[PDB]
């Protein structure tokens, strides 16, 4: 919350010092509840509303060094399955291969989300290693959008301000 | 989608809520002259301006109804008639102004026992449509280095006000309580812009203070689950 | 398709080369679940170090504990599916290396006779199921199999050249001695990897190289029987 | 079943005399929480639509749409009412679950001072559309609790008019 | 077809009666494992006694622990299949009896308020999963559901008459409130049985009557999804 | 009315000890009035209503021993005729033969009932006798339904609860 740390908020750093740990823990996907979704436009739009349903998509692009080699994998756990204790429980769910030769054409789609639901977790697929004369830190950019199948049913007389 | 009959846009915009409140003190110090003028200032309240600020180009007519009662909900047989002065003519300042004698201004009179009043006024502003934002100098004069004598008070942008008087030889002896509801008739927007997230400090300026705020801090630490 | 944050795949324009025109197919001579098998899960990441010599795994022994369908298949000995293996090495312009990858059918395990007395005891219970830990090599001429490394060329093999490309895929056919044979009693095959270039780099480069193992059944099965 | 509602409000005295008092009614969507203290922001909300009618006019006819996020109301539920992913703990707001009802109304008096007359109001209820699917039996014995159909140890019998079945 | 010494079936010339011409079918509107599902296993035998009042089970709660596919389905909430129920009573010429069998959807469970103080505590953890033991009835007017027994006729029902036949089969359709709904969160239905004739017999007859429950999916499913 | 006699309510026993007595005496058939009809659905439905008319049918199935022989007869006295003092007065009314080879295909129909009316009585047609090694007691099950010709005319502002 410091004043002189304002610009670094927009990303999250990643370093090679950490080994096979845990990158980010996305909270339960709910625009109505608190979390990352309150900043989005749809979550504010839902502030007068109750029931929502639709599809979710995520896009990732890789911004590493020109000589580096490795493999990244992003998977979403389907509903029913609890939080992944092991990578074996993660592999049974839908997973997409992320090569470093293809940047952003990878598309993952969650068929249906309503309001209970599944969870998404991100682990270190493998440690990013570089030889001498290369930076020891990188950054990752993420994307999130919704499909055409978003609809609204019931209006609510609720105002979140103030 | 499959069926879009229940998803009609009708419920997406139509919402009536309290916007204004006009008091008529029988004596006072803020208003010791016994009469008050209320210009239609949408920007006055933050909560309503939040909905409106998503819109940039709009022109529409207005519909208002007036209700008066007591804090206990009892009804009284009192009749009022409302007179409107075009925005072009200046608003009255003292009681001895000529605005009360103007016959050229149209008026409509209705009672209270009748069904609720429905009145509409046309768009009389000389411009094409209202503009909430203006990336420049608001004055439309050929002079671009000095300032007008009437700086600060510029009724050339609003839509005028109403005058209220009591029928009878003597002044009224009961104060009234009145609430006003506001709505839009036509909805048409062109250029979408973001809304506001932090609070407002001044009424006519969006300036901020040195105590910055953060949208949320619910997560105790991002490292853990 | 994958529940999580990893749906990495290996493009759509791969270069599959057939071998002797005997590409795997369906044997349906005489002498429905298709929803949950087509989804692939990504195995956990592993950190490669300088002192690593290699690893080996027994198939399908690893999948008995990992896969969801692995647990209930412990009492159902039948299994028949081909696999597609993709190998890729994420490296920048300051790394050198070469990789040799091959499949060795019936990877027999030979014991060792060390010390003043040539007598060996029974393997312990803990080492019977090493899991992800695996084992450590002692005599890498034989790779715990008695086979000189240079002569493995008799089996299908591929050379990993970093000069032009980085990712390669090899396809092997399923082989069995009988039309119907037990899978939990007879070992199918194994994987072997040998490091050719020792890890050399200057200061400032990435000292860790990810190791990627990708499993994807290129030939779908019907299965379902008592065996 | 899913249907809209129509209500009219009448106020009078126990002697049937009429008085000239006017009220206007404001509705808060069920999604927004109900006010607890007088200093809540629910009274200042302008976004909530309202309709004002008098008393000398013909009786008021008002209709409200179905705003519940579900498809239709459910009187019975063979399970756990909460729709959360947690299935072993209990919510902090247990007991008070306004997520199932359709909201409430706020009443205030117009005037600087508070009203000095109490009123008597009666409400009538009706259905507009009738459509049913699964027929179930009704209740025969009385109810012990308001939210639970539980019974006591003193059993009852539908009728005992016949003194003895052996005779006519 | 069954591994063991029991492959009992209910003939091949059964008399299926449709109800209101809405026999179950496939809903495949827009608004492969088929080998291991067609095999039926016979549940263990149970001994009926004189003091028995009846039993009830929650579906598909019983199949979570019994079936092989039950264990791995605990994290996969989806399930959709119709069932065919066959009831038969093996009796000789010296036994009398009549059976009433029906299905009651959303079998709600009501608590009891006994003692000088009408206050009930939370159910214990052990009774949450009774398994094959089940529960015991206390007030059989309500059958732990508040419903008079005589008025259950509103739901599909059948009368077991021993005068002519002995084995009867009833078919019920699958009903749901939403096109896609969770199965592990919403109870599907239950089974109810009530004894009409008390067990009466003379000396020398068999004092024990077997109770047979037969499960067989008459409508096959594809299934396979994330729900 | 005892607690431990709850299950036996649903039937009525019959024994061979009684000889040519009287089985059951059905009260005047009136859903509005008290009696067996208050438990039925139609009688509750009539609680807001006054005038009813329709047809009545009764079905009986026999559940005796496999070796027993005998004849049962169920007859409904038509209107006008008083309660049957003798079986001769019963025979002049409509009677149906009930053989033990046919179980339930027997159907009796009362043409018209309104709101005064006829009466129905059930006597022992003959005593049920069995040899040694057979139970001395049996039970009888009865059925009652209405035809399509039931209609309603006048609504009433009457509530029977409480």
């Amino acid at each position: 919350t410091n004043a002189t740390s304002l610009m670094e908020r927009l990303r999250f750093p990643v370093s090679a010092q950490a080994g096979k740990g845990e990158l980010c823990a996305v909270f339960r996907a709910d625009p109505g509840r608190s979390g990352p979704w309150q900043s989005t436009l749809l979550g504010q739009l839902c502030g007068y509303y109750t029931q929502w349903s639709g599809s979710l998509e995520v896009t990732f692009m890789f911004t590493g060094s020109f000589m580096a080699t490795g493999k990244m994998l992003i998977a979403y756990t389907p509903p029913g399955g609890p939080l992944p204790k092991d990578r074996a429980t993660a592999m049974l769910g839908t997973h997409v291969i992320w090569d470093f030769g293809l940047q952003s054409s990878v598309t993952l789609v969650i068929p249906w989300i309503s309001n209970t639901t599944g969870l998404v977790s991100i682990w270190y697929q493998t440690n990013y290693v570089v030889p001498i004369g290369a930076p020891n830190t990188a950054y990752i950019i993420a994307l999130a959008a919704a499909q055409k199948n978003f609809t609204m049913q019931l209006c609510k007389d609720a105002s979140d301000i103030l | 989608s499959h069926s879009t009959a229940e998803t009609t846009l009708d419920s997406f915009f139509s919402r009536a809520g309290l916007v204004g409140e006009i008091d008529l003190p029988l004596e006072g110090t803020t208003n010791p002259n016994g009469y008050a003028n209320w210009d239609i200032d949408i920007t006055g309240y933050a909560q309503m301006r939040r909905k409106v600020e998503l819109f940039t180009y709009m022109r529409f007519d207005a519909e208002f109804t007036f209700v008066a009662c007591t804090p206990t909900g009892q009804v009284v047989p009192q009749l009022l008639q409302y007179m409107f002065v075009p925005p072009g003519a200046p608003k009255p300042d003292s009681r001895e102004s000529l605005a009360w004698q103007t016959a050229t201004n149209p008026s409509v009179f209705v009672k209270l026992s009748d069904p609720p009043a429905q009145v509409s006024v046309p768009f009389m502003s000389p411009a094409s449509a209202y503009q909430w934002f203006y990336d420049g100098y608001p004055t439309f004069g050929e002079h671009k280095q000095e300032k007008d004598l009437e700086y600060g008070a510029c009724p050339n942008n609003m839509m005028g006000t109403f005058s209220v008087r009591t029928v009878g030889t003597s002044k009224s002896k009961y104060p009234l309580v009145i609430r006003i509801y506001m709505r839009m008739k036509h909805v048409r927007a062109w250029i979408p812009r973001p809304m506001r997230n932090q609070n407002y400090l001044f009424k006519a300026n969006p300036n901020y203070a040195g105590n910055f705020i953060k949208p949320t801090g619910a997560s105790r630490t991002a490292i853990t689950t | 398709l994958t529940i999580g944050n990893s749906t990495i795949t290996t493009q759509e324009a791969a270069n599959i080369i057939v071998g002797y025109g005997e590409w795997p197919s369906y044997c349906s001579d005489s002498d429905r679940p298709d929803v949950s098998v087509n989804r692939f899960y990504t195995l956990d990441t592993k950190l490669w170090e300088k002192s690593s010599k290699g690893w080996y795994w027994k198939f399908p022994d690893v999948l008995t504990e990992t896969g969801v369908f692995g647990q209930n298949a412990q009492f159902h000995y039948l299994y028949r599916s081909g696999f597609c293996i993709h190998v890729q090495c994420n490296a920048s312009k300051f790394h050198q290396g070469a990789l040799l990858v091959a499949v060795l059918p019936e990877y027999v395990i030979g014991t060792v006779a060390g010390g003043t007395g040539t007598e060996d005891s029974h393997p312990p219970y803990k080492q019977t199921q090493p899991g992800a830990d695996g084992f450590e090599l002692q005599h890498p001429y034989v790779l715990d199999a008695g086979i000189p490394i240079s002569q493995l060329t008799v089996c299908p093999h591929q050379w990993i050249n970093l000069r032009t490309n980085n990712c390669a895929t090899i396809i092997v056919p399923y082989i069995n001695a009988l039309p119907f044979d037990s899978a939990l009693n007879h070992c199918n095959f194994g994987l072997l990897v040998v490091p050719i270039s020792p890890l050399d780099y200057d200061q400032g480069a990435t000292p860790v190289i990810p190791i990627t193992i990708t499993l994807a059944p290129m030939c779908s099965e019907f299965a379902g029987l008592r065996q």
